[PDB]
This record gives C-alpha cells, structure tokens and sequence, in this order.
C-alpha cells in the first residue's frame, strides 16, 4: 500500500 | 552541535503536546 | 505503537524509515545521530532465524516522514548506503544482546525543519535520567495492536526497575539492555509493537533542554500485554562502540 518512489532513487 | 533542538519546538520556543509528560515525571 | 497518537509535524525530526527497495516494504525505524549517521537495531539488518540478511543496495533510508506510505515530495529526503556497520557481539542466538547498527549514508543528508539530528547521551545525561519512574518517548510506523498507522504515532512510557524487567520473561536479559512501560496496576498502557523495531526511545534533558536518545526498540512478546514491558538496547552502554566506528570509518 506504500506509493511508488521516484526512479532515480532505486 | 545543534543536536536535539527542534526546528519547530525549542528552536522557536513552542512545547509540544506532549512534552510536559516527561518534564514532570523527572520529578 | 500501541496506545500512542499522531505525532505533530517535525515532532521528531530524526526518525527515520528502513525501506526495503524491492518489495518496497518498511522494515523498521531508525534515527538520525550526524548528516551521514543513522543508528538501529542491528536485528532490522541481521537475524538468520528468520532468514534475514541485509546489505547496503537491499535499502533505502526515508528522512522527514510523516505520512507512512505517502512518498512526501518536497518534505521527506530518501538516500542510499554507504555501509552497514553491526556490532561485532550482537547475540542473535539467544537474546538480542547488543542489538545496534550504524549506517552511513552515500552522502550527508540537508537538514531542515521535519530532518535534524537527536543527541547521543553522555555519561551523566545518562545518570541523571536513566531512572525508574522517569518517562521517555518512543516513535514509530508500527502496529496498532498485537493495525499500521496512517501517521508517525508517539507514546511516552516509564522506565521499569531491572528487577521488574527480570521477572517479567523467560529470556536472559543483560546490562546492554532496559524495559519500559506501565504497570498492569498503575492503569495507563501503551508500548511499542512489530514494525517499531529500530527506533529511539529520547528523552528531553532538563538541563540543557535537548532531546537524547537513550534506546533503540529491541524485543518483547506480543505488545501491551498487562505484565509485559518492551525491552531497548541501552544506547549508552554502547557508545564507545559507536564513538569508535565514528572515527575509524569517517
Ligand atoms: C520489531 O518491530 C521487528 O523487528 N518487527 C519485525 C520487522 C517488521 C517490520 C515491519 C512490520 C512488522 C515487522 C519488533 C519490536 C517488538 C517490540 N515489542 C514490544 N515492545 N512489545 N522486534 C522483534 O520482533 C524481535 C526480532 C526477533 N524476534 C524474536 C521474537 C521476539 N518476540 C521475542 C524474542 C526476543 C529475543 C530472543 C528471542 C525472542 C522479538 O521481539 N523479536
Ligand atoms: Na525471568
Ligand atoms: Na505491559
């Protein structure tokens, strides 16, 4: 349930 | 250095909600 | 938490959030000490029981966060690892006995009004307030009961005499280590519970008004059970160690 995070962070 | 002050509570003075709690238990 | 409220926005600015990259999953709290520094329960990284092993890429550590799931655009900052560094005499056989962690970032955090570090404690800040009877603060994203919050939720819990501590449990537990949380009796409850791990247990000094950070969330069994305490790796006995790889690795 957690909202996707910004790509450059993975 | 600047350890442990809040931004927004100790830094400006202002007491959170809860904080008191603690004071008043170290007697 | 358990029995806890929301916190207030920038109520603790050093709580932090373990996030796992893939699945993206919280992990457990921790706390930020310096701008490249964030202490926790070396059991968050390492409990082979479990299966449980985590390297530097495995993570992600969220800084300024309120909201448990939202990603905060424009409020939270979320950073890579540089290393993870254990405690070489973490028990994870029998106890959890020295159950701490540091981790340096990749690079050092900003600080601004929701991310700023806690203080570590000194030899008497430590003699002062680690005593029974006296209350301290304990933070999280963890369960509700033995539900997951929406927001960071907050709770202020006594510290327990040893003896107390003892006679609650089963398990050995040694100097590195103290309980807190009220007695069945004193009806008031509230404890830490699963998804906590990791995370402060601070105390505001009277003396110079700043907030320590006494304990990291350990163990415990079930959570605000009558008779049961939570149990925190007392920072403190720790520092040197954490003095210590502070200055060898930078
Ligand atoms: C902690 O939050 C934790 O590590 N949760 C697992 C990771 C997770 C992330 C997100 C959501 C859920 C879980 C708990 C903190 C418990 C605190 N409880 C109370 N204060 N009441 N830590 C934890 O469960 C540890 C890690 C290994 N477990 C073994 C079984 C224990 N229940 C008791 C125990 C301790 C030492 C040795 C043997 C048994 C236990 O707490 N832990
Ligand atoms: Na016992
Ligand atoms: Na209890």
């Amino acid at each position: 349930d957690f909202e996707e995070i910004p790509e450059e962070y993975l | 250095a600047d350890c442990g002050l809040r931004p927004l509570f100790e830094k400006k003075s202002l007491e959170d909600k809860t904080e008191r709690e603690l004071l008043e238990s170290y007697i | 938490i358990v029995e806890g409220s929301d916190a207030e926005i920038g109520m603790s600015p050093w709580q932090v959030m373990l996030f796992r990259k893939s699945p993206q999953e919280l992990l457990c709290g921790a706390s930020l000490i310096s701008d490249r520094w964030v202490l926790t329960a070396a059991h968050c990284l390492l409990y082979p029981p479990w299966d449980k092993n985590f390297t530097e890429n495995d993570l992600l550590v969220r800084i300024g966060k309120h909201s448990r799931t939202r990603y905060e655009r424009n409020i939270e900052k979320i950073s890579m690892l540089e290393k993870i560094y254990i405690h070489p005499r973490y028990n994870w056989r029998e106890n959890l006995d020295r159950d701490i962690a540091l981790m340096k970032l990749k690079k050092p955090v900003a600080f601004s009004d929701y991310i700023h570090p806690v203080c570590l404690p000194d030899r008497e800040t430590a003699a002062s307030l680690l005593q029974a009877g006296y209350k301290g603060r304990v933070t999280g994203w963890g369960n509700l009961k033995e539900g997951q919050p929406s927001v960071l939720q907050v709770v202020n819990l006594p510290i327990v005499e040893r003896p107390v501590c003892k006679d609650s449990t089963r398990i050995r537990i040694t100097d590195n280590m103290f309980c807190a949380g009220y007695k069945p009796d004193e009806g008031k409850r509230g404890d830490a519970c699963e998804g906590d791990s990791g995370g402060p247990f601070v105390m505001k000094s009277p003396f110079n008004n700043r907030w320590y950070q006494m304990g990291i969330v350990s163990w415990g069994e079930g959570c605000d059970r009558d008779g049961k305490y939570g149990f925190y790796t007392h920072v403190f006995r720790l520092k040197k160690w954490i003095q210590k790889v502070i200055d060898q690795f930078g």
